[PDB]
């Protein structure tokens, strides 16, 4: 699962 | 990025590159390596071993691609970070890779052989236990570098045996993989859907955004779980199946840890299902201590699980604080007692146990 | 991702598997 997007 | 390829002395295949030294202020200085071949690959990007030319020693190369679609701290976290039980940032740089007029990361990391869950998996397939002395080992060493991370208000968000790396010769513990890692501000929101699965604390499950650190804490009573029970605890491919998992082994939460995880699901009735005992969810011959300290990991409400360091502290680490303690090969335990003031700054008084009278010497 | 609908599904699985 990825970090918070821009 | 400019990068010098040649060969020397033996036809060996040199890369120069000018890297800036993870700590201390940015003065980049030219570093020269060799014997580059690929130990992990991903969507990430690729993980090279290298040797240095100056030192011989062994390095790994993450070279990660700048992706502008999510935030990555993974580099400006790991250049604060000095402790021995997280992996060393040696050098970064920036160069080129598949993707044309593109840049890439590039983390110059010390190079560490195992990881927890590679060693773990050993056992797995012999039908063995892994000894209740490594348990302790790891376990101890993954919770000093949580309560590390923490007291610069840093979270891991990814703590998963694969993120522990090893050296089974001197049993040294090195957490990795900060790509999702974050400094947590109250009253700022946090993405949700983090962590592994497996590893996955309920309140993420539940979709909290307002988690605290208290989810690695979670995480690591899913390691220490997993390697008492020779598999995962809490399996499943979505949130509701690891859930379940959960819940057939804690019991149905009450509506105050429903509160505590996520205030939104207070209302909906849950059928209430039993908890599963713990000395019945491990085998007979597992360690009481083991089992208590599991069970005051893995609780629903965050503010009621163990701080790392008052893990650390734990009747079940007794051991490592004996005097006469030895690995299985013959040497002696790493530095367990070396504790600083940051370490120790969640609470001070438990210095009284952590440091043993012997280690003050 | 609703509560209600993730509710939903988690009251049907916790049925199947009580007791
Ligand atoms: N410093 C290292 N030395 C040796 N192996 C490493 C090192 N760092 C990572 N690895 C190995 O490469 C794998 C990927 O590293 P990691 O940082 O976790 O990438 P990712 O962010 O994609 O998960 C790890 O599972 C680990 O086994
Ligand atoms: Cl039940
Ligand atoms: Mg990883
Ligand atoms: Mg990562």
């Amino acid at each position: 699962p990825p970090p918070t997007p821009r | 990025g400019s990068m010098k390829v040649s060969r020397d002395k033996d036809g060996s295949k040199v890369t120069t590159v000018v890297a800036t030294p993870g700590q201390g202020p940015d003065r980049p200085q030219e570093v020269s390596y060799t014997d580059t071949k690929v130990i992990g690959n991903g969507s990430f990007g690729v993980v090279y071993q290298a040797k240095l030319c100056d030192s011989g020693e062994l390095v790994a190369i993450k070279k990660v691609l700048q992706d502008k679609r999510f935030k990555n701290r993974e580099l400006q976290i790991m250049r604060k970070l000095d402790h021995c039980n997280i992996v060393r940032l040696r050098y970064f740089f920036y160069s080129s890779g598949e993707k044309k007029d593109e840049v890439y990361l590039n983390l110059v990391l010390d190079y560490v052989p195992e990881t927890v869950y590679r060693v773990a998996r050993h056992y797995s397939r012999a039908k063995q236990t892994l000894p209740v002395i490594y348990v302790k080992l790891y376990m101890y060493q993954l919770f000093r570098s949580l309560a590390y991370i923490h007291s610069f208000g840093i979270c891991h968000r990814d703590i998963k045996p694969q993120n522990l790396l090893l050296d089974p010769d001197t049993a040294v513990l090195k957490l990795c993989d900060f790509g999702s890692a974050k400094q947590l501000v109250r009253g700022e929101p946090n993405v949700s859907y983090i962590c592994s699965r497996y590893y996955r604390a309920p309140e993420l499950i539940f979709g909290a955004t307002d988690y605290t650190s208290s989810i690695d804490v979670w995480s690591a009573g899913c390691v220490l779980a997993e390697l008492l029970l020779g598999q995962p605890i809490f399996p499943g491919d979505s949130g509701v199946d690891q859930l379940v998992e959960i819940i057939k082994v804690l019991g149905t939460p009450t509506r105050e840890q429903i509160r505590e995880m996520n205030p939104n699901y207070t209302e909906f009735k849950f059928p209430q299902i039993k908890a599963h005992p713990w000395t019945k969810v491990f085998r007979p011959r597992t360690p009481p201590e083991a089992i208590a300290l599991c069970s005051r990991l893995l609780e629903y409400t965050p503010t009621a699980r163990l701080t790392p360091l008052e893990a650390c502290a734990h009747s079940f680490f007794d051991e490592l604080r004996d005097p006469n303690v030895k690995l299985p090969n013959g040497r002696d335990t790493p530095a367990l007692f070396n504790f600083t003031t940051q370490e120790l700054s969640s609470n001070p008084p438990l210095a009284t146990i952590l440091i043993p009278p012997h280690a003050r010497h | 991702v609703e509560p209600q609908k993730f509710a939903e599904e988690l009251i049907h699985r916790l049925e199947a598997v009580q007791r």
